This record gives C-alpha cells, structure tokens and sequence, in this order.
C-alpha cells in the first residue's frame, strides 16, 4: 500500500506557430487528478478525478496562477536550451519536466523526485539526498551553477518533504475508496491455432487496477521469459487496465503450459492453464 | 498540490 | 536528434458481442516528439467526436495518448485506427482484431 504523487510537465516551441504551448497534469498512483494547458481559451487547472472537486476556489486559483507563471518561465528556459546547445531558432524542441514523492503506508516519505528533460534525452535531475543535481551535459552545468545560486535544491527538499507528502495524504483519504481499491484482474486463457504444428496461448488480464501487474508463462515450470510476447499494459478508458501475454507451443503440448499472475488486488497470485 | 514556480534552466 | 515511433493497440473496453454499447480505443504510446496524428476509422471512413485523454509521459520520456470513441460492434462493421507521426512515412493502419 504505497503511494506517489507526480506532475508531468510538457513544454513544445513551434515557431512560426506562436509561443511555446504549456502542458501540466498531476497523478496520484495511476489516478489522473488535474489538468492545464496553455492553448485553452481560458486557461485554467482543471480538475480530472470527482475527489479533487470539492476543493475550494483559491486551490484553483493557486494552481492556475503556478501554471500561467511556469507557462512563461518555460518559454524562457526552451529560449536559453536553444543557446546552450546552439541551435537555430528555425527547429522544434520538447522540454519535459516530472517531479513527485512516494510515501509508505504509514505516510513517511520514503523518496522524492524532479528530472528534466530535453528533446526526449535527460538533462538534469535532483539526486535523492534532496541537496545535489546531476547534469548530463555542460549545458545541464549551467542550469546546476544557476540553480545552486538560487539555492533550488534546499526549496525542492522543503516541498517533496512537506507540502507534497501533506497534501498527498489529504488526496489519498479524500479519493479513498478508489485510491486505496486495488481491483484485481479477470483472467483467462484463449487459444489460437497456427498449423497443424502449434498455437498461440494467450494469457488475459483486464480491469485491473493499479496498473502494476506481473504475467508469466511457464513450461514445466520454467519461465518462458524470451519465449513470451508480452504486450505494454493499455488502459481501458474506465480507470482501470489491460495486458496479454502470449506464447506459442507446440500442438498437443498445452498442458505443460501454465501462466502466473500477480496483482495487489488478488488475495493468491493466479495460476491458469487453458480448459479446452 | 503543485510546486512553486521556480527559476528556468 | 532522436525520435521514437509510435505503438499502436486496438481493442475494446469491454469484450465485444454484436449489438451492445462499447468504447473502441486507440492507444498511442513509446513516441517523441509529441504531435501525433491519429483517426479511428470505421469501414475507411473517419469516426467524429472522437476524444482523448490528456498529453503525458513514461519514465523513458516517451509520450502515450488514448484516442476513444463509444460505439456498437456489429458482425459487417470494420474498425482499425490510422496514425502519423514524423518518424512515418506514411500513416500507419491498425485493424481492430476482434480476438487479439
Ligand atoms: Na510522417
């Protein structure tokens, strides 16, 4: 039962197509929870979970004024990226920002986090002793040297320890009954035939929720770990989530095949074969 | 709840 | 610079049985630079009002987006998804199998 909480910034010059767009949306485990982007009409944060709406205006207030600020301040440092790589001013850049904090069960802090990004390929990140930064380039020195001035770091440490924690516990009980709800998978195995010679097993998993989720096929008991076609875990559109995993064997074979499954929301983890 | 707006990079 | 193309996944919220109410998704993930074209298609004709979820990120840096529409599977109609994206020659054409 731990928890995080993360933001995910997005910035995206574009020129000739006016000023850099903005992009913001907060998390809570997989839970989206607010939303903002700078292209809006009106641009505001905007809440995406039913927990988060009963706070009250100057919450919203707040963070809509944080974002049209980090709108501009996001615009000036793709401006100095541009310099610091020498780039030309004709070309389109991706600047991305993720930062958060885990905690246990108990609440504690267990680590915080901030990482940059730019043009996809990591720039700088604080370190997990919430004091130091590691830069992937000397350009990434230059914003170290300006940040260190500032003395970011020190703020970094006081919001990842403090507010973020806080305000991570008042989410975490305001959305409780689906933020704390692990729904486990439902399962089955289907088979599909490729010649006379062999089939596919496949290994289902759906509405499950958090996300995280282990699926394995076995043969006697041994992993099929290279032999396993595993898909990336996609989300249904209702909270919760999708994966298959899949293995070809040879026909007649099938019942020496078993898949295993691990999810919190299982009170046992799950062994399946396919029941023709 | 968001972080203060900090200085750019 | 590095770019990333995009996954591509068809399939339904649901499992499918002819005549009910379903939402059919498109889910775009593993892909940079961020802009991304994407249409659900229906028989080769592009669905309307379709929605999606808001721009966000992997651990990799890499970006994922859900295209959604609701619907009604019917045994004649055909879906798939159609996607561009700087890293594609061309869009790409994803068929939505039924039993994936
Ligand atoms: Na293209």
């Amino acid at each position: 039962g731990s928890h995080s909480m993360r933001y995910f910034y997005t910035a995206m010059s574009r020129p000739g197509r006016g000023e850099p767009r903005f992009i913001a949306v907060g998390y809570v485990d997989d839970t989206q929870f607010v939303r903002f982007d700078s292209d809006a009409a009106s641009p505001r944060m905007a809440p995406r979970a039913p927990w988060i709406e009963q706070e009250g205006p100057e919450y919203w207030d707040r963070e809509t004024q944080i974002s049209k600020t980090n709108t501009q301040t996001y615009r000036e440092s793709l401006r100095n990226l541009r310099g610091y790589y020498n780039q030309s001013e004709a070309g389109s850049h991706t600047l991305q920002r993720m930062y958060g904090c885990d905690v246990g069960p108990d609440g504690r802090l267990l680590r915080g986090h901030d990482q940059s990004a730019y043009d996809g390929k990591d720039y700088i990140a604080l370190n997990e002793d919430l004091s130091s930064w590691t830069a992937a380039d000397t350009a990434a020195q230059i914003t170290q040297r300006k940040w260190e001035a500032a003395r970011e770091a020190e703020q970094w440490r006081a919001y990842l320890e403090g507010l973020c924690v806080e305000w991570l516990r008042r989410y975490l009980e305001n959305g409780k009954e689906t933020l704390q709800r692990a729904d486990p998978p439902k399962t089955h195995v289907t088979h599909h035939p490729i010649s006379d010679h062999e089939a596919t097993l496949r290994c289902w998993a759906l509405g499950f929720y958090p996300a995280e989720i282990t699926l394995t096929w076995q043969r006697d008991g041994e992993d099929q770990t290279q032999d396993t076609e595993l898909v990336e875990t996609r989300p249904a559109g209702d909270r919760t989530f999708q994966k298959w995993a899949a293995v070809v064997v040879p026909s007649g074979e099938e019942q020496r095949y078993t898949c295993h499954v691990q999810h919190e929301g299982l009170p046992k983890p799950l062994t399946l074969r396919w029941e023709p | 709840h968001l972080a203060s707006s900090g200085h750019s990079l | 610079m590095i770019q990333r193309t995009p996954k591509i996944q068809v399939y339904s919220r649901h499992p499918a049985e002819n005549g009910k109410s379903n939402f059919l998704n498109c889910y775009v993930s593993g892909f940079h630079p961020s802009d991304i074209e994407v249409d659900l298609l229906k028989n080769g004709e592009r669905i309307e009002k379709v929605e999606h979820s808001d721009l966000s990120f992997s651990k990799d840096w890499s970006f994922y987006l859900l295209y959604y529409t609701e619907f009604t599977p019917t045994e004649k109609d055909e879906y798939a998804c159609r996607v561009n994206h700087v890293t594609l020659s061309q869009p790409k054409i994803v068929k939505w199998d039924r039993d994936m």
